[PDB]
């Protein structure tokens, strides 16, 4: 067939890629052929997914990407990852590279915004007379006699 | 850089491993 | 204590109450500090009740749909309407959960949104890289489904 | 009805049973 059919069907065949590795992950029939392709490739290297979990791990938080350079790190990394060979273990590897790749990208985004969220606590806290409330109660260590 | 071609080796070495096993 | 005081520990008392939250909804050592202890025992005490609440909080917050950049005045508007009729200890952890589930339902509408941009990159990739040619020459995606 | 008004409540009687048995 033509690579642009293949090209539309690459959106859905990684969308199922990522739900039902995830779901694997953390823990029916898809309703196409492309959403079980998906499915197909996610199932069948799970074993190797999860021996390669804890270096791919480490090395996507060194590479620290973020959603604004999330491209340029795409690239070159898909680049290389082809240049000696094109086979449809690749192929799989193209597709978890981008499950793993969107997931550090918002590891970093939680805990970047965990502290905008802790500024939210804080200056509510103390604008709203929170802080004079537990303040004058004993602070934040009387709260450790709740429970007993 | 290195990292980045550390990665790409490893997804090289990944799919190699899944397309002996499977294709 | 003084109101000041407060609210500078508070922002280490949410940290750690983030922290031991998670952990316990993860698989569900000692903090070392006091604030550290005083966000785990507010976490670990209301951990039956945040979990009778948790399907009511996860349907609810999907519904009010936060991002980043509403976060604050839906933040504000919340946590006024939790105090208006009154602060006890209780609805102070309350707003330390909050601002917990807040975060999380902050960043899973990121990651959706940025699985759509990495799912643009392996497409345009594999378009522009042959990668689709070459999966088109071998039978489409469909041909993957005989691996395994 | 309005979505912000029943979250803030919802943790009224969050806090409040908290409060309530812990206190």
């Amino acid at each position: 067939m033509s690579e642009e059919q293949v090209a539309q069907d690459t959106e859905e065949v990684f969308r199922s890629y990522v739900f039902y590795r995830h779901q694997q992950e953390q823990e029916l029939q898809p309703s196409s052929t492309m959403g079980q392709v998906g499915r197909q490739l996610a199932i069948i290297g799970d074993d190797i997914n999860r021996r390669y979990d804890s270096e791919f791990q480490t090395m996507l938080q060194h590479l620290q990407p973020t959603a604004e350079n999330a491209y340029e790190y795409f690239t070159k990394i898909a680049t290389s990852l082809f240049e000696s060979g094109i086979n449809w273990g690749r192929v799989v590897a193209l597709l978890g590279f981008g499950y793993r790749l969107a997931l550090h990208v918002y590891q970093h985004g939680l805990t970047g915004f965990l502290g905008q969220v802790t500024r939210f606590v804080v200056d509510f806290m103390l604008h709203h007379s929170i802080a004079r409330w537990i303040a004058q109660r004993g602070g934040w260590v009387a709260a450790l006699n709740l429970g007993n | 850089s290195r990292i980045i071609s550390r990665i790409a080796q490893e997804l090289r070495r990944x799919g190699d491993e899944f397309n002996a096993t499977y294709a």
